[PDB]
């Protein structure tokens, strides 16, 4: 009963507007991440 | 690192302290051949005069039968390593069956 | 060497243990 | 190392007696050691066809290195699996604590 | 839901949440068990002492540390270091709780086997991550490309990253960092007199390392400065009442990093681990590498450090280059600093190593997801 | 007069005479220095060790080798080892005996500058012959034609040669044999808990990688049944008595000639060089490079390179022509056999550079003489 | 000119010549002042008693020892020491006779200051010269390598040694030996209904621990056999003629030094001392180490102790390697013998600190010239 038991098959924030394109910003959020 | 007559006088005993495989391995490589016996009891003159070379064939040539002795010897002791190594490994087996 | 060519061709340990048999 | 033995006995036994009364005792222990080694391989073989006809192979077929491998490998799953069921019980004794 | 950063160093455990600048618990990582023999009965006589407890009741224990050199040796003392970090100092429940860990470079696996068994099925997390303390420090310190010197109680590595590559063949590691320094300190206070022998001594000679020793510019001039006048002598007191002074010790006790041949070690300093593990990279990143001389860890807090660091590699490298060690006053606490970024990181959340995946997987997916 | 035969290796250097079949005196290139204090005072303590006295004395000794990829960077070591080369192993006169060297090709010139002037103002010879080891190990195969893998212990190269003729625009070297695998080796048994890190410890993982390792026929299979059953554990006993058990390290270890990218390497395996090393000669000749792949060297001697050899090849080669791998019993000291031939040979001894020619012409004539 | 010898031990002070098996001078290190009121006038009071002296006259005496644990506290008191130990015990100027002295590993250097400063002003000598007390002991077994354990009356130090090699690093301290055992049979004769308080009866608890102890080989059926059965038990006849009887104290004794928990220590025993010093060492060397166990100094003298120390150290070395300790007869003075080695020796003549080198190096030259 335990053997059939286990081992049974299975049953089957707001908008941040930008007028810039995403790499620049990307770019600078990089750049001023290190300062 | 002795003399060539502790060497020699070694061999004649059989003594198996410091003659292990390699060593004897190398002597019988090293055989003394045909020519070189002729030419040794060829010699006449004076014995101080030749090499430590020629001094060691002699002092081997003195025991009758060397070469003999030297194979015995070594196969005595890689019979022994042998021994060693098998019989409790057969044994093992035997046991594991 | 040339020099050296013509050149060529021309007890601690026992006497501690005597002693220490003194005392 | 049986066949050079015996061969070894049979050349001291054609020579001079100085090389007999030194090492004919060492031949004859080592080729009884030897023929002693062989009736334990040939009960090695009797235990081999007792374990080929025991583990139902063939006999001709049977390899005891990959029988003895089997049961190396075999034993040590078993540990393996009886050390991560003991350790599933002890996580569920804490789990429950 | 918050994540965990728990660097559990050598000697100081350091755990806290996510988004968070300084570490909310930071406390030395001892067991400690009483040697004598307890004659008043009852009042709580606990049979063990974890963390600050142990530190304050130290002078009737004997203290153990779990970690030796980053490697794990008692499991059930560092069960106990888990559940005094999650139960006692954070007061949090570890099984709804995502709990990233660090570990040295070239630790036996056998070691992350069992942190990941323990992390899953002891304290069985919804996550775990193990990462890689000089990446750490590199996140910490806000650039990209670097090399790390982390040097901690146990451990002493040397990482090299370009652009976010690590080289995995150019990673050094060292066994020589705060507590071989304790012990040697120990071995050379007994020249003055004064003798420490118990591990309850121990945290006395820390604290002695900690307060008074600093790294000397040039080590032989030095030498001479204190044999011939007694200006660097320094006093401390002791917690019998005895006054102490010690002089060359300020700095014969740091120079078993650059000398690492004072405790009989054939390895070579800490600059030339950096040296061969800057030209074990390839050529073009180098003077990248140059620029960028990050440090961490407690034992690079010695207020002597970044000169003599810098003296060291500008002797070493080829005078058309500008060394720069970046060294942070707050580098003691940066690799839970960027374990904090990092389990911060929007693109960190796909990296996990879940439950399911464990439960899937054995305890084997941890060599095949981390580095 | 007999001639010498001195292979000075990276690893191990391999001297004898000239005619004989085996090399008398075998022992690795090492130089040992004391790293301790000596307080007993007598008894002849000496400040250096070379050969097999360092090898045993190895646990109080730093120990350096002067070759590193068949460049000798320290020469008052590699002049310490033809010192002992000479006047301790085989007990000869350098000045009465030719000497017949071996050298890598792709080698810088100023090294061959230095073994000519120190082995002829130091060790004044009557005559000394630098040559190519790939060229002894054809003759050591008794054929004229052939590719030649060679790899000691810094240095893979292969050079293909037809009818006497090696072409030089063929000629590839790759600086990784096991020197690096026998680094790579400590670096990999640090996973299973075992931790090497001195120089004298390097010498056990060499025995390790020389007594148990073995290269795979197939390696995802290999690992698939190295991590299935333990049956490809095998162990190892330490001098301390302590007993280890490695599993995939048997033959991870070997697969980083076939795969160089382990230790960060971009160049691609021997197999691929020697497919190369083939395709770069004329068309006419690649026939009898197929069937006659010479290998040397001790790197060769695990017990599963031919097959897996053969395989690749096979697999590079087109299929409609045969290819054999000419790997005999004592590829370990080919190098030496062939140079024992050849410095037998008749018509070498024109070839000789004399003591005369090299007053007359400088240190110059090794270029133009040699290869 | 004969050298002199003059181990001056916390218990015994171990003077003589050079060259002799007995110290010539074999006295307890005390001075005796007395403490009661002296009534009678004249006969020949003396206000100190040394050596003796005051051993004969210890009933009316209190008795002083000036060296405590290797560190001489009081001066004048080891002046008077080594004034009793020249002009008395071997009648012989201190201006004509070099003075080899010994020593205890990881002693403060002010010590060394003090007693250099000493013998070259108040006992002026052509030479001194400060040795470590294991080399002697090694010297006294007659060979090279080994580890020694020493231990005298205030000092067990564990040094191991290659090739004439000692490992700094390795050198292990540990302050337990006879005059902590004393302090502990005092403790435990109370038990018994014995009393000793005084200094005097000091010397009578010491000659108890001397005559009638023993190592147990197994502590559990030791007293399993001395609570069963009255056999292990045995008399005593005290000077006022009193008789005492001992049972389980004659091996409850010396067990501290393989447990030194029963005085309250926090550090290990002396076979886990041993084995320590061992694993401390490099790896190559232990199977060398293990063989050549040394034993010195009067603690050793139990006669149970180099079975119960084999069997430890056997239990704690893997199986594969012979556990052989050196427990000669006559290691109660070998400490003395190998000084008796070392000053005899030709090439010791150039290492003594001579009258000339003190006066332009102050007191300072015995660090930079000693160990
Ligand atoms: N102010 C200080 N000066 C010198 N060393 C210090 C100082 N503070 C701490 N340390 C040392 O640094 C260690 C702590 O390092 P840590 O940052 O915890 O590294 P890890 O996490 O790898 O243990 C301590 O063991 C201590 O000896
Ligand atoms: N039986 C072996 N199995 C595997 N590897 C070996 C074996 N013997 C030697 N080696 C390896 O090959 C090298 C020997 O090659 P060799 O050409 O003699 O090197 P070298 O001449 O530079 O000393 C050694 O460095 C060793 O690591
Ligand atoms: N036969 C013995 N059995 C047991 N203990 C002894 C014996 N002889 C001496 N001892 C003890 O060993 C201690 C060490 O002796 P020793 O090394 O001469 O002391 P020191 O040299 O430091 O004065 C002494 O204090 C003595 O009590
Ligand atoms: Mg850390
Ligand atoms: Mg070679
Ligand atoms: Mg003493």
């Amino acid at each position: 009963s335990s053997i059939e038991r286990l081992f049974s098959f299975p049953a089957a924030e707001p908008k941040e507007i930008t007028f810039l394109d995403a790499k620049k910003s990307l770019n600078l959020n990089i750049f001023l991440k290190q300062f | 690192k002795c003399s060539n007559e502790e060497v020699a006088a070694m061999i004649r005993a059989g003594d198996t302290t410091k003659f292990d495989v390699e060593v004897l391995k190398q002597l019988l490589k090293l055989l003394p051949e045909k020519h070189e016996i002729e030419n040794l009891r060829a010699f006449t003159e004076e014995r101080a005069k030749l090499a430590s070379a020629d001094h060691f064939y002699l002092l081997l040539l003195a025991i009758p039968c060397y070469q003999l002795r030297i194979e015995c010897m070594l196969l005595c002791e890689g019979a022994a390593a042998v021994l060693d190594m098998v019989r409790p490994k057969a044994q093992l087996v035997l046991a594991a069956c | 060497r040339k020099q050296q060519l013509a050149e060529e061709e021309a007890c601690v340990i026992d006497a501690l243990l005597a002693d220490i048999r003194k005392g | 190392n049986l066949k050079k033995l015996l061969e070894t006995e049979r050349k001291v036994s054609a020579s001079v007696a100085e090389v007999q009364e030194q090492y004919t005792e060492r031949l004859q222990a080592s080729i009884s050691a030897f023929r002693a080694l062989d009736e334990l391989f040939e009960a090695i073989e009797q235990k081999q066809r007792e374990l080929a006809d025991y583990l139902c192979e063939d006999a001709q077929q049977l390899s005891l290195e990959d029988t003895f491998s089997t049961m190396k490998a075999f034993r040590d799953l078993f540990l393996r699996a009886l050390k991560e069921n003991k350790d599933r019980k002890e996580q569920a004794a804490k789990a429950e604590r | 839901t918050t994540a965990l950063v728990c660097d559990n160093g050598s000697g100081l455990v350091k755990a806290g949440f996510a988004g968070d600048d300084a570490p909310r618990a930071v406390f030395p990582s001892i067991v400690g068990r009483p040697r004598h023999q307890g004659v008043m009965v009852g009042m709580g006589q606990k049979d063990s002492y974890v963390g600050d407890e142990a530190q304050s009741k130290r002078g009737i224990l004997t203290l153990k540390y779990p970690i030796e050199h980053g490697i794990i040796t008692n499991w059930d003392d560092m069960e106990k270091i888990w559940h005094h970090t999650f139960y006692n100092e954070l007061r949090v429940a570890p099984e709804e709780h995502p709990t990233l860990l660090t570990e040295a470079p070239l630790n036996p696996k056998a070691n992350r086997e069992k942190m990941t068994q323990i992390m899953f099925e002891t304290f069985n997390v919804p996550a775990m991550y193990v990462a890689i303390q000089a990446v750490l420090s590199l996140y910490a310190s806000g650039r990209t490309t670097g090399i790390v010197l982390d040097s901690g109680d146990g451990v002493t590595h040397n990482v090299p990253i370009y652009e976010g590559y690590a080289l995995p063949h150019a990673i050094m590691r060292l066994d020589l960092a705060g507590r071989d320094l304790t012990d040697y300190l120990m071995k050379i206070l007994t020249e003055r007199g004064y003798s420490f022998v118990t591990t309850a001594e121990r945290e006395i000679v820390r604290d002695i390392k900690e307060k008074l020793c600093y790294v000397a510019l040039d080590f032989e001039n030095e030498m001479a400065t204190a044999a011939s006048s007694s200006s660097l002598e320094k006093s401390y007191e002791l917690p019998d009442g005895q006054v102490i002074t010690i002089g060359n010790e300020r700095f014969r006790c740091p120079e078993t990093l650059f000398q690492p041949s004072f405790i009989g070690m054939e390895s070579a300093g800490i600059h030339e681990t950096t040296y061969n593990s800057i030209m074990k990279c390839d050529i073009d990143i180098r003077k990248d590498l140059y620029a960028n001389n990050v440090m961490s860890g407690g034992t690079t807090m010695y207020p002597g450090i970044a000169d003599r660091m810098q003296k060291e590699i500008t002797a070493l490298a080829p005078s058309t280059m500008k060394i720069k060690i970046i060294a942070p006053p707050e580098r003691k606490y940066s690799v839970w600093i960027g374990g904090s970024i990092l389990a911060s990181l929007s693109t960190f959340q796909q990296m996990w190593i879940t439950k399911q995946e464990y439960d899937e997987a054995g305890p084997s997916i941890v060599h095949r997801k981390c580095f």
